[PDB]
């Protein structure tokens, strides 16, 4: 168990990944501004 | 509403009081909540029998809150009565507690153990052991390097 | 596996780390 | 009886049609798609599912008679499903048994052949892998024989159908729930599932064995898994903890779990309702009344809906127990004038200073407070209607005789006018002077200590909520 | 059975000994059965109905030698018998006036919140009737607004049991609030008004309160002091809560990230 | 969609609070004008 439910709330964690997906698109509106 | 109840000089109403919390305790989880520092006198007595059960039902009901610190301490000091019971899904959580303040535990001992040890509770060390029992005895040996690794 | 497919999962939890600290430096730099 | 013997073929095949199609498709799509998802606690076939839940909330409850959905039970019961190729014939026997049920009459098996509607997932060692689809498979067979509401003989096997969902909870609890979130597709199945199962036992007495269970139910997430699952448990503990008396309050007081954090807009906003009516039994208002407030502009998608007016209804209670009061029927609707106009009746005495008024309506729908449970606004509502009345003469009168206004507002005595205008400045209403010696209250006025720190402070909190406004528009339009 | 459970029952107990024997008696009762529902074999709480009944006149016998957190211990256990998880709650002797007891002395707690989600368990029985329940918050009803005498006509008025250890601190606790109330615009009084609200002709206690409390004890008045705020340096405090608040706007306005 | 569960069940506004104020008392207040002017 114990090296069972640690990967399920360490792949929890993904919402940073749509933050990522947020800043990157961020990212994108402004370097091809520039 | 059994709490005071928990206020009478004899054992013989305070076991009775342990019988019926861990009965009623499914209704009033989170009563002790209110009841903390009367579980402490029940437990910290050196002239108190049972004392070790008020640690258990202490370590049932800082689960229910979620206090995994307080619940660790009562890991520790709830006993032999802690040790023996570990057919559940509350054995994964107390070993959760444990095991991962054993790990960083060897983290820290993975800098100065050459002097300045801190002294280790032989139930604290007793579970990683007696639980890797498991390991050692039901064929696995995978879940068995992978804890002696983590052990450091 | 599961030894493994738990290591390698700090990894990636570091490489979010990372970025996050990134993007952060780069949306000030670019204004400039 | 011809007539009759043309109407009854046309009812069975559109209901075989588009009932059929709709788990045929959604649920296709569910049980083979939740294998990926990387959000998988449910499917966008999982919330599709949600729809045809609600499209069956009014188009079938029953088992259906005139045999359309009597021989779906024991079509998509009969299911092994062992692994892909083993699943095309029953692909074509998805049309085979219509061609059945077209050839012949069906054969409607009610409560005979409903535990023998169990054992087809077991048919030639069949699976338990997919648990979504039996458990979906569980729940829209075994739902629609609770919306049979029979009360007869079958509430034991509308108990064992959910013995056979505890064994679903057993390979909930059990099966291998690491990444598919088969047990989260099973936790919106779950909340379904334990609504149902609780209408059974509003049906039947206390299930305190059961409240044993919902709290094993709950507390087996967190640690498990941690997604949804308390919420819908948490306002399906709530239920009936609001309605029994005892402890449970100072619970939600304590419960570190308040926040799940979303839960489609549904049992977030009423479970800010439910935590608002447990926050107002306690007298406390102000924290009760913005989200009693939130509650009702949260969730408002009908035109009298019912639970919208119970909220409706409740919100204004803290109101006539603050002292400041609006005017309810800024929402009134046509299925509603039965509803609001006793409560109507009852803001309309309080917004007056009149006691003999509001005195009258307790005797008069004590009966309606019996149906309402809020006994609680008669014990102390008179309080503050005597300070609204005494508000509102001192705002009129610049030096009032107490042996008028007690006389006035029925207190039958001047003596006590000093007890009551003396809490009127105790209690921080009224700064009126008096002399003892002739019985007289005069009153003064001023400004500009208002304007100093009065309005200041509302404005702060405007602009912080106008902010808020802003955060939130810009964190939520940044999706693209 | 049962050995000798209702023995000294109707006369008295002037004596803690036989209280003594009596409290060990509720530990045999609690060695024998429960105070827990004990599924299988409802009817086995003849011991329990009569239990009960020496717990009201061990409650009787609380009030009469104060025993104020024990009583509350006694109440807790009889108000759970008469919240009992199995619902065949058959009647009892003082049920209707001990959870009055409750309200009073929960009242003299100013356990307000507690007054009032107690009031939930017994829907019409606290409201359509039981006088010794609905008298105790018709009295709380009075001590809503401000009603000094009128309360005490309530209290000068209960043909039921004592109440008396509680309605007392129930006197001190408006001697307190006439003690508190003074201090508003009662600019003069004559002291024999003040004697008949307060309490005690010419006591010592007209002592106590105007050299404890203030109001000068002159020619037949109690005088009234003044004092002011004027809102002088604070200018400053409204200055520097507009530093924090606009510094919060500036503050919000200025994220970006 | 959002089935929202069933266990449970100017022109009109503002002169329906002045309405509140003219409800219990004077409701068609004009005949007590003619009715008091004889009265004192």
């Amino acid at each position: 168990y114990l090296s069972k439910i640690e990967e399920l709330q360490l792949i929890v964690n993904d919402k940073s990944q749509n933050l990522r997906r947020l800043q990157a698109q961020r990212n994108e509106l402004n370097a091809k501004v520039r | 509403g059994i709490i005071s109840l928990l206020d009478e000089d004899e054992p013989q109403l305070k076991e009775f009081a342990l019988h019926k919390l861990n009965a009623v305790v499914n209704d009033f989880w989170a009563e002790i909540s209110e009841s903390v520092d009367k579980i402490e006198v029940l437990y910290e007595d050196e002239g108190f029998r049972s004392r070790q059960f008020a640690a258990l039902v202490a370590s049932k009901v800082f689960y229910h809150l979620g206090a995994f610190e307080e619940s660790l301490n009562y890991a520790l000091g709830a006993g032999d009565l802690f040790n023996v019971n570990d057919n559940s899904e509350y054995v994964e959580t107390i070993i959760a507690k444990c095991i991962d303040h054993y790990t960083k535990q060897c983290v820290e001992n993975a800098d100065l153990p050459e002097g300045e040890k801190k002294p280790i509770d032989q139930r604290l060390e007793g579970i990683v052991n007696k639980m890797f029992q498991r390991c050692l005895d039901d064929h696995k040996y995978k879940q068995a390097i992978g804890i002696a690794l983590e052990t450091r | 596996d599961l030894y493994s497919r738990y290591k390698k999962l700090q990894q990636e939890l570091e490489f979010l780390e990372v970025q996050e600290e990134y993007i952060k430096d780069e949306q000030k730099n670019l204004k400039k | 009886p011809p007539g009759g013997g043309e109407q009854e073929p046309p009812p069975p095949p559109a209901p075989q049609d588009v009932e059929m199609k709709e788990e045929a498709a959604t649920g296709g799509g569910s049980t083979g798609e939740a294998d990926g998802k990387t959000a998988a606690a449910a499917a966008e076939h999982s919330q599709r599912e949600l729809d045809t839940v609600t499209l069956e909330d009014i188009k079938e409850h029953v088992k259906q008679l005139e045999k359309a959905v009597s021989g779906k039970e024991p079509r998509f019961v009969l299911r092994a499903l062992r692994m892909l190729p083993s699943t095309s014939r029953r692909l074509n026997h998805y049309v085979l048994y219509k061609a059945v049920q077209g050839f012949f009459t069906s054969n409607n098996a009610t409560r005979d052949f409903l535990l023998p509607f169990l054992e087809e997932p077991m048919d030639t060692e069949a699976d338990l892998q997919f648990r979504p689809r039996t458990g979906k498979a569980a729940s829209t067979p075994l739902l629609p024989e609770v919306e049979a509401y029979l009360q007869l003989l079958v509430v034991i096997f509308m108990m064992n159908s959910k013995r056979y969902k505890e064994a679903q909870k057993i390979s909930d609890d059990l099966m291998q729930k690491i990444s598919t979130q088969n047990r989260r597709a099973l936790d919106l199945v779950a909340a379904k599932c334990y609504y149902y199962h609780a209408r059974v036992y509003e049906f039947l007495d206390k299930l305190d064995v059961v409240r044993s269970f919902l709290h094993a139910r709950l507390r087996t997430a967190t640690l498990r898994h941690d997604a949804d699952g308390q919420a819908t448990l948490l306002n399906l503990l709530l239920r009936n903890y609001l309605h029994y008396s005892l402890y449970d309050q100072a619970e939600k007081l304590v419960s570190k779990s308040v926040f799940p954090e979303q839960a489609n807009n549904n049992e977030w906003a009423r479970y800010l309702y439910y935590t608002g009516r447990i926050k107002a039994i306690q007298l406390e208002y102000s924290e009760a009344r913005r989200t009693m407030t939130n509650a009702l502009r949260k969730a408002p998608q009908h035109t009298a809906v019912g639970f919208k007016q119970t909220v409706h209804k409740l919100l204004i209670v803290v109101e006539l127990l603050l002292g400041e009061i609006p005017d309810r029927l800024q929402f009134r609707q046509p299925s509603l004038k039965r509803s609001l106009m006793p409560y109507f009746l009852l803001t309309q005495a309080v917004r007056t200073g009149n006691l003999a008024k509001f005195n009258q309506v307790l005797d008069q729908f004590g009966e309606k407070f019996q149906a309402d449970g809020t006994y609680t606004l008669i014990i102390r509502l008179r309080h503050n209607v005597i300070k609204t009345g005494v508000r509102m003469i001192s705002l009129s009168y610049s030096r009032i005789s107490l042996a008028d206004i007690a006389q006035k507002l029925q207190l039958d005595s001047p003596e006590d006018a000093e007890f009551i205008v003396a809490k009127a400045i105790r209690d921080g209403v009224i700064e009126a002077s008096i002399n003892h010696e002739k019985g007289y209250v005069q009153s003064k006025e001023m400004i500009d200590i208002y304007s100093t720190r009065e309005p200041q402070l509302a404005f702060h909190q405007r602009i912080s909520f106008c902010l808020d406004i802003h955060n939130m528009s810009v964190k939520a339009m940044r999706f693209p | 059975m049962y050995e000798q459970l209702k023995g000294e029952w109707n006369r008295k107990s002037p004596n803690l000994s036989k209280c003594g024997e009596e409290l060990g008696r509720l530990k045999l009762v609690l060695l024998e059965l429960n105070f827990l529902p004990t599924t299988g074999t409802k009817l086995t709480k003849q011991q329990l109905i009569l239990a009960r009944d020496i717990l009201e006149i061990g409650a009787q016998w609380s009030i009469l030698r104060k025993d104020i957190p024990s009583f509350e211990r006694y109440m807790a256990q009889l108000k759970c018998y008469y919240f009992d998880y199995k619902e065949q709650l058959p009647e009892s002797a003082y049920m209707h006036q001990l959870l009055g007891l409750n309200l009073l002395f929960l009242l003299s707690q100013n356990r307000v919140a507690e007054f009032h989600t107690e009031l939930e368990r017994l829907p019409a029985k606290d409201i359509q009737t039981n006088v010794y329940i609905k008298h105790p918050v018709s009295l709380e009803q009075y001590l809503m607004e401000g009603s000094y005498n009128k309360v005490f006509l309530a209290k000068g008025n209960i043909p039921a049991e004592s109440y008396t250890f509680f309605i007392d601190i129930l006197l001190d606790t408006i001697r307190d609030e006439i003690a508190g109330c003074i201090e508003k615009a009662y600019e003069k009084i004559l002291f024999t008004e003040a004697t008949r609200i307060l309490f005690f002709n010419t006591p010592k206690k007209m002592t106590d309160y105007a050299k404890k409390r203030g109001w000068v004890l002159g020619p037949n008045n109690y005088y009234s002091f003044a004092s002011q705020q004027q809102k002088p340096e604070d200018t400053t405090i409204p200055s520097t809560e507009l530093a924090k608040q606009v510094i919060e706007y500036a503050r919000q306005l200025e994220m970006i990230v | 969609m959002s089935e929202k569960k069933q266990p449970v069940d100017e022109d009109n506004w503002d002169d329906d609070n002045v309405e509140d104020d003219f409800s219990n008392q004077l409701r068609a207040e004009l005949e007590k004008h003619g009715y008091k002017m004889e009265t004192s």
